Formats: C-alpha cells, structure tokens, sequence
RNA sequence: GGGACCGAGGACCGCGCUCUGCAAGGAUGCUGGCGUAAUGGUCACCAGCGACCCGUCUUGAAACACGGACCAAGGAGUCAA
RNA sequence: AGCGAAUGAACUUUAAAUAUGUAAGAAGCCCUUGUUACUUAACUGAACGUGGGCAUUCGAAUGUAUCGACACUAGUGGGCCAUUUUUGGUAAGCAGAACUGGCGAUGCGGGAUGAACCGAA
C-alpha cells in the first residue's frame, strides 16, 4: 500500500536483508586494513614521475 | 566451497535431496552453462563436476 | 543471511585484491592495468525533439 | 544498492511492482537462483550469468532532476566541460544528485 | 581553466603478434579530471603517431603534484596558439607557487589578451627558472627587484552588499 | 560465370560497357535473382523509401553481377558447430556452441625493464 | 538538529523486528477558542500577473477578401423504390 | 605509414573517418540410398522420399505495451523551411537532386517582440 524506503526505515531494511544487524554491530563499514610497514616508493617511480 | 566458490545453498526441507539441485544450479552459474532464457544447466554442471572428480580436481578419501 | 554475509566479504576482498595488485606492481616496478569496467549505468536526460 | 533499494521496481507480469519483498523477488527470479534483493544487487554489480534476465526484470529506474543542477552548459560532451557522454566514475555523483 | 593538476599518462598500442611489447608512450598534461586527461592524451597521440584510441590502451594515469607548493617560483611557458593567421609561438613568464597555478594563469591571460581557447592553445614546455638571470620579462623582473616594498593606495573598503545605506562617507586609505 | 535462380548476388557497376546502365542507387547493392536470360539477369533489390522500404526489380547483365559469401559464412558456422558438438560428445566435455560478442579485456601487468617510456611533446619539433 | 507539504485505506490475515510488545501491508493521542456568518460560498470594485474578434475561404503558411447593429421565434442529410 | 618491404589517386605489407547492401538455424545443413517419363558411357547426377545428428546455450546482442493471413469500411493525394551530401552557374545572387529534421492536426518555458531559433510535449 506504500513503498517504504529501506534506506530510511530500518525495519524495511531488516525485512529485506537480515544481515543489516550484523553489519551495524560488527561495524563492517569501518574495517581497518592490515598492520604492516609499507615499502617506500621506488626511485625509478619518482624519476619517471618527474622525468620532464 | 573454496574450489567451487558456490555461495552457500539453501538446505530446504530435508538435507541433500534438494541441496544437490542447488549445487547443480550454482555450479552451472559459476562455469557458464546456461539456457536460452538463462535457465541454469544443472545436468551440464553435474557432468562437469563428475568429469573433474574423475580427473582428480576434487580431493577425497575414505 | 549467510549469502549476504559472504557477498559483503567478497566485495571487501575484491577491493583489497585490486589495491594490493596495484601496489605490488608499483613496488616491482611495473604498471598494473586494471580490468575494464563491465557494468554501465546509462541515463536518458535529453528530449526526443530533432 | 541505493538504486535497487529506493527506486527498484520489478516487471511482474507486465506490471511495475515495487520490490518490497524477497518473496516476489523469489517468484520472479527464483529459477535463476536470485531469491533476494541482495542476490539481485550482487548479480547486477558483479555481472553474473543471468544479468540479462535481472536487468530485464528491473523496470528502468525513473530518476529525478539532479539536486544541484547539471552544469552551466549541459548539452555538450563531458570531456569539454559539459554533461553528456561517458563520465567514468562521476556517474556515481550524478546518481547521488538524481536520487 | 577550472581546477587543474598534473596528470602523467602512459599508454600503448594494443599488443599484437607482429609487434609485442610496444613503445609505451608517456606524456604529462593538464586536465580537470582523469577522463579529460585520457582524452587529451589520445588526441595528442593520434596527432603525433599513428596510434588510435581503439587500437590502444592506457597503461597508467597518475597525478603529479608539486614538490614544494609553499615557495614562490618563476615559470616560463613556451606555447603555440593558432589564430586566424596561423600557428604562433609565445614564451611567457608567470610568478606562482605551482606549475598548476602557472598554467591556470596562462590560460586566463591568453584568453584575456588574445582570445585563445583551450583547444587553440598548446602547452609545449613549462619550466621552473632555476635562478634569476633566467627571467626575461620586465614585470617579473620588477617583482624580483631587490628590497621590494610598495604601498596599496586607494584601497576600496569591503562593505557588505546588503548594507545599502551608510551614515559616514567611507575612506580609502587603510 | 554461371548463375542459377535463388542465389544472392552483388552488383559492381563498372564503366566499361554503357549498355544496361543501372542507377547510382542500384550501384554497389546486393540482391537475389528471380529471372535469368541470355545476358541480363532479373534481380530483386530493396530500395529505401523516405519512411519505409520497398522491393524493386531490375535487369543487370553478367558483367556487373557476382556471387557472395554471407551464406558461405553461415554454412561454415553450421558445419563447425556440428563437428565441434560431435567432438565434445565424444570427449565428454562441454563446449560453447554459440559465438561470443567479444567481452572486455582483463587485468594484466606491463614491465618497464628495457622498455623505458618516452615522453612526447604535444607537437613534434625537429 | 531544524524546516516544508502530505495522512490515501478502514475488523484480523502478510513480510518482519529490537518481541509483556513495536516506527512491521497508508495518523493517532492531548488540549484550546468559538459554536456563529466564525469557516465557507455568490455578486460589485480594487490590486498583481496573464490575455489579438468570431466564423468562412485560399495557401505550405500568413496577409487580403467575405459575413456580423441588437433581440425573439422559425431555420437546412428527410421520405419512397 | 614506408619505399633501412618490392614496384612506381593511378606504388603497396597494413590500413583510416564516413555512411551503406546481404545473411545469421528445426521456417536447419549435410552426408546415405529407393523411384522418376529429366539426364548421363553407367546406380551416374537433379527432383521427389527414407535414416541419422542437436528440444538443454536450438547455434550473437538488445528490445518485444503480440505478430501473420483473409474479408469489409471512412478521410487522405497539397507543400514550406533547414542540416548534411551532391550537380551547375553568376559580379553577387541562385537553380536542381538525395537523406534526415520542424510545420501541419501541438499547447507550455525562454529568445523584449515574431511561421522557420533554443528547451521540452
């Protein structure tokens, strides 16, 4: 009888996708990356970047 | 699961009897065996699965 | 529920795979060319006159 | 995701029915393995084997005029400062404006 | 024009059996966004070599930014612009903080002084003048003149545009 | 050349012989023959109306008409499909019978070793 | 967080959820003044904006030309083979 | 583009832009042998048939607010403007074909105004 927007109505969102509760509770939209030291950019890359 | 991707099937009433049909549908989708209107090729997926199992692409022991 | 959880996992894994492939190519000194996009949204915003 | 969730209408027996139920998604696309809105979104975004059927089932999304205007001269190509053509990743911003 | 950034593009002819591992052409350009950058790269490559968009691909597009956007630099731009008579060369100088700002000012100045447009202007070579004695234009010379200090006479005060009526006559001294 | 009835024929229109000169609209067209005479051949062609399409009949002699190979491509595709499906049935593996519309390219890496990119100015000065 | 417009239906069923219940297949609860020209509607005028005099005829179209002082009654595809 | 490939728009390994005709399956191809008054030196070819082969991706995409056949019935047979292509000519005008687009029977926003403009029914 009405089309309720699931992006505004949490209940329609839960009805359509039961994983919304787990998404919100586990903060799957705020997942950090791995914890490793990133290697430096190569000097060849820097020289090609500023070749001209 | 890892070797065939195949998102988990719906178990439905009972176990296995229709889980095999869902496995056939998912394997057909993953391999690319479809129909005229996009109907999944369950029997071609089954044939591919049994051929791969005979060739040894699937592990298993007693 | 299970299918949606694995869909979310697959989306995140694909994003990280793209990022990691670009970074490893950059580190090895090559250039990684991403696969061309397979999906297009098209909007008809112009009238039908002439 | 937002195009399916907010403006998603299916062609059920030639009628524009809002996608309010995983059930109706299942009757219309169950023989393809698509049984929920998440499955439809997956099949559309990750272009799957049955993308043709999923897109045909989806009624063409009726968008509104963008919130914020198009551009001062919208009838030339996007690569000369217009709006027409292939805006590669900027159509996401256009969809934000048009929703 | 617009807001610009450095875009360095490598693109190559699509590999074939006849000539695998092609030349991998590269060039740096100024575009408001990556789509325009790739379009301009392909247009320039079509103009120079016999490589087209269909028979080519974009290996890489990266944003070159300034090494030091906080120190004042003098830039010399050699450009070619086509007017009703033909193609003409100009060397012009700009005192900015970035090559992006130099190119922005150059488009603005060419439009103001010669009515030359984006597709009528070609950027052939933009360089940073490593030291004085490399500046040839009197305006930037007077800008780099020793112990440069000047007043700002007749400074019109910044009054709100909704302040229709004032009670005192404004002053233009400070 | 020997031409029978029912085949598909291309018209070239050369300037060697002025007899039986066809129009420029009929120049460089393709059609199916319906009448065969001693020298001229009756060809049915599709003409474009200002809003529709119609069928017209013309008489073009031997010096302009030649057989085509569109049906040759169709028939060779049929033969290839039959042979490939028989081989697939023999080997117990599935094969793609249809032809694909040439999907986009995938991701790959291009090395820079001994292939240093060359910088190109917008116009070449030498 | 603030604002605007809207409230279609009329026992229950259905999808659901955070399940003593609920924002879950369309508005209920509380309170005030008035209970009459108060709301509302119709005429006359003013104000803001909009707005060529109808029909016929010709032509691709206009323009031209023709008919129109006003009102009442009558007034033109019917019957037979 | 090259002629550090040959030869010399009329040269070519390759090949632009630009519109454009035909065909894309059971409404199928073959292969195999029975007949025929056709034909051939001949059971030899052609036609008429049998058997097989794929019903599941049955042989590209995308759309599909159904398509085809027969019968009967009313109003229509004018053109004007413009883009692109093209033939001819003048001092300049301009004239003629082809496609497509606006007007008819079309109201609305803009261009102060307005058949031929822009947006949009």
């Amino acid at each position: 009888v009405q089309k309720k927007n699931p992006l505004r109505n949490k209940q329609i969102m839960l009805r359509l996708n039961p994983y919304a509760s787990t998404f919100a509770k586990e903060k799957l939209g705020e997942v950090k990356a791995e914890e490793g030291k990133p290697p430096k950019v190569p000097a060849s890359f820097k020289e090609l970047l500023h070749e001209a | 699961m890892q070797v065939y991707d195949i998102p988990p099937l719906l178990k439905d009433p009972s176990q296995g009897g229709d889980a095999t049909m869902d496995f056939l549908v998912q394997v057909a989708r993953k391999r690319g065996r479809l129909g005229r209107g996009g109907v999944p090729n369950i029997q071609a997926a089954a044939m591919t699965v049994v051929t791969d199992w005979r060739d040894g692409r699937i592990q298993g022991w007693t | 529920f299970k299918r949606a959880e694995k869909y979310v996992k697959e989306y995140r894994e694909q994003e990280r795979e793209k990022i990691r492939l670009a970074r490893i190519a950059k580190q090895q000194g090559s250039f990684h060319i991403p696969a061309e996009a397979k999906l297009v949204f098209v909007i008809r915003i112009k009238g039908i006159n002439k | 995701r937002e195009l399916i969730y907010k403006r998603g209408y299916g062609k059920v027996n030639g009628q524009r029915i809002p996608l309010t139920d995983n059930a109706i998604i299942e009757e219309n696309l169950g023989k393809y393995g698509i049984i929920c809105i998440e499955d439809l979104i997956h099949e559309i975004f990750t272009v799957g084997p049955n993308f043709k059927q999923a897109a045909n089932f989806l009624w063409p999304f009726k968008l509104s005029n963008p919130n914020g205007g198009f551009r001062p001269r919208k009838f030339k190509h996007f690569i000369e400062g217009g709006d027409l053509g292939n805006r590669e990743e900027h159509i996401n911003a256009l969809i934000r404006a048009m929703n | 024009m617009g807001r610009l950034q450095e875009y360095q593009v490598i693109g190559r002819h699509l590999p074939t059996e006849a000539n695998p591992n092609p030349a991998l052409y590269r060039m740096r350009i100024f575009a408001p966004n990556e789509v325009v950058a790739k379009s301009r790269f392909w247009y320039f490559l079509r103009g120079l070599k016999k490589v087209k968009k269909a028979t080519g691909e974009i290996v890489s597009v990266n944003v070159i930014s300034e090494k030091h956007p906080l120190k004042v630099k003098n830039f010399g731009i050699w450009l070619r612009y086509d007017s009703r008579s033909g193609t003409h060369n100009m060397y012009k100088e700009y005192r900015e903080t970035s090559r992006v700002a130099a190119v922005e000012a150059m488009y603005a100045d060419m439009a103001a002084r010669h009515r030359a447009r984006f597709r009528s202007i070609h950027i052939l070579k933009v360089v940073e003048l490593e030291k004085t004695e490399d500046v040839k234009r009197p305006y930037i010379k007077q800008l780099v003149a020793k112990n440069l200090s000047f007043p700002l006479p007749h400074r019109v005060p910044k009054i709100s545009t909704k302040k229709i009526f004032s009670a005192k006559r404004p002053s233009t001294f400070s | 050349r020997t031409y029978r009835v029912g085949d598909i024929v291309d018209i070239k229109v050369n300037g060697a012989v002025q007899k039986g000169m066809p129009h420029k609209f009929y120049h460089g067209k393709t059609g199916v023959v319906y009448n065969v005479t001693k020298s001229a051949v009756g060809v049915i062609v599709y003409k474009r109306v200002k809003h529709r399409y119609i069928e017209k009949r013309i008489n073009v002699r031997i010096e302009h008409v030649k057989p085509s190979r569109s049906r040759e491509d169709f028939l060779r595709r049929v033969k290839e499909n039959a042979e490939l499906k028989k081989k697939a049935k023999a080997e117990g593996v599935p094969v793609q019978l249809k032809r694909q519309p040439a999907m986009p390219r995938e991701a790959h890496t291009v090395s820079i070793a001994d292939n240093k990119p060359v910088t190109l100015a917008p116009v070449a000065y030498e």
